């Protein structure tokens, strides 16, 4: 939720985003940062170094996935709710992952444009990207509250 | 906790940062005070507008304060102190606003050693930049 | 919010409770166990050391106010989102409180209940009071976003 | 570490607790099921019925653990090595989960020593709570 201005700006510079290399490297980064996260992808395989993560086939094809859906809600900033409706009975009653996961993910995004992308990641842009993690945390949380 | 192989990862990183310290300093700050306009509520005194004499300046003090800390990883109680007593008794930042600094901070690290800024780098930066934030706060645990 | 059963047992259990005492003994521990708190409230004058604040006047009075809200909030326990709508903008747009507090008071609140009924707070009417702990806090910080 | 104080509140706090402790931590555990359900995704293998003998038994497993850690309170990290790993490493529980328990551990004492549970021996708890969380999610901060 921002202003069209805004709006503009953001999706302007999610058409530069290689949703390709970007998501597996958030998911990746994700799963070493975060370590307990990984329990919930115990099933991808071999999760046990650093490199192992970041070249993990299963990894790289659900992190794009992830900035896929990530894309999508680009397209619906206003009612990300109904957008994410779908992946909050997912991730709220099924997986049973905690909110504050979510929000993580989002920092850990944010982390991995400003490396990929260096200067063009102004401080005023970022901003505004913080904006719609917290709405898409937000929206994919509202099954829990 | 800091292990050895994070203690490595950290000294290894701000050496990289080296006199551009001041300067990442001075950018975490503006990051934050625009990401997370709450934290300005911490800065009455301070013209938080861009290209702040006040926020360069600060940012050079902060930088400094964790270059000690890089110096003094094994004794960070002792090193920050002086830093404890003023975050936590006297200025009684609420400890949600350490996380938003320190991700502030990973993120103008990220964007200016994008080659240095591994996985494993910013999972021990991260692991340092907590380990800093829990001595700051540890006058109330 | 919560099935009738719950509502039911949630609303008698009210129905004992001492407001004024609760609420100042609530926002006195809040203020001695999480000290930043007291950043916001360095008007109530000395709050120094834990008998100063347990006694002081402003904080049992101020403390009986928010527990007040709580009695209102349940009997709107239908409309949280709608009975704090003032409140949460109060709390944040010109308070600037962070979110969290708001759950760090609602569980010091459970503690406060549990210290004084001991035997008759039990697990499953605690499970019932932290659901309207929660819902109360989300109320409280839906205009964060 | 906790300040002497506070290591003082601790001990005399659970010397009250005496022969009681393996009875509170089970409850402490039934009311962390039941108020935040997503706790029991870590025991898919237990029975969680209300009385369950699984419940009653790991209850007295977590008081021992706490007990443990008080009677070797200036070495915290030492004295739970092998429950920091197990947590943390093999486990995976989520830091969060901590806070739940925690919480539910303050309500079963409260509601047990109504007298005793005064507000500063409430933020000592709190304190050392924390700090035996702390310690038990180091394999990764
Ligand atoms: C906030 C950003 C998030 C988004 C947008 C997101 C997106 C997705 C998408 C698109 C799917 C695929 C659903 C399908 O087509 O079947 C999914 C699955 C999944 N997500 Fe997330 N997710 C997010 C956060 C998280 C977090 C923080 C965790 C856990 C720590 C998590 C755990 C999972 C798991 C376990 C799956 C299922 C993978 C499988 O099929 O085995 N997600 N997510
Ligand atoms: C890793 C985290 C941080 C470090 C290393 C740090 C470092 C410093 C240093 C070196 C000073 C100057 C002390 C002096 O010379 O008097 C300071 C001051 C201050 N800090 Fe922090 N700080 C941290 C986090 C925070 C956060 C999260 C806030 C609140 C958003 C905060 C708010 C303040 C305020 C209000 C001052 C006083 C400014 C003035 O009066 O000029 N700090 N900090
Ligand atoms: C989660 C439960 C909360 C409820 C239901 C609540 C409710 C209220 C109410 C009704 C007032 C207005 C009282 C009046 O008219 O005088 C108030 C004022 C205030 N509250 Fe809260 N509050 C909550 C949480 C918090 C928290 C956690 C903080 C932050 C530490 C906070 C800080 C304040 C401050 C500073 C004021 C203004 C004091 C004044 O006007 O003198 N509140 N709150
Ligand atoms: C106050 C912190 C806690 C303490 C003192 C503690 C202590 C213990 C102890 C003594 C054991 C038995 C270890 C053994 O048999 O060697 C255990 C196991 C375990 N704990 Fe914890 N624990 C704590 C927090 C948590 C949290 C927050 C969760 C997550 C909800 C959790 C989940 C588990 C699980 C799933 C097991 C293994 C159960 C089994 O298969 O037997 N614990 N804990």
């Amino acid at each position: 939720m921002l202003t069209a201005e805004e709006k503009a700006a953001v999706t302007a510079f999610w058409g530069k985003v290689k949703v390709d290399e970007v998501g597996g490297e958030a998911l990746g980064r994700l799963l070493v940062v975060y370590p307990w996260t990984q329990r919930f992808f115990e099933s991808f395989g071999d999760l046990s170094t650093a490199d192992a993560v970041m070249n993990n086939p299963k990894v790289k094809a659900h992190g794009k996935k992830v900035l896929d859906s990530f894309s999508n809600g680009m397209k619906h900033l206003d009612d990300l709710k109904g957008t994410f409706a779908a992946l909050s009975e997912l991730h709220c009653d099924k997986l049973h992952v905690d909110p504050e996961n979510f929000k993580l993910l989002g920092n850990v995004l944010v982390v991995v444009l400003a490396r990929n992308f260096g200067k063009e990641f102004t401080p005023v842009l970022q901003a505004d990207f913080q904006k719609v993690v917290a709405g898409v945390a937000n929206a994919l949380a509202h099954r829990y509250h | 906790v800091l292990s050895a192989a994070d203690k490595g990862n950290v000294k290894a990183a701000w050496g990289k940062v080296g006199g551009h310290a001041a300067e990442y300093g001075a950018e975490a700050l503006e990051r934050m005070f625009l990401s997370f306009p709450t934290t300005k509520t911490y800065f009455p005194h301070f013209d938080l507008s861009h290209g702040s004499a006040q926020v360069k300046g600060h940012g050079a003090k902060v930088a400094a304060a964790l270059t000690k800390a890089v110096e003094h990883l094994d004794d960070l109680p002792g090193a920050l102190s002086e830093l404890s007593d003023l975050h936590a008794h006297k200025l009684r930042v609420d400890p949600v606003n350490f996380k938003l600094l320190s991700h502030s901070l990973l993120v103008t690290l990220a964007s200016h050693l994008p080659s240095d800024f591994t996985p494993a780098v910013h999972a021990s930066l991260d692991k340092f930049l907590a380990n800093v934030s829990t001595v700051l706060t540890s006058k109330y645990r």
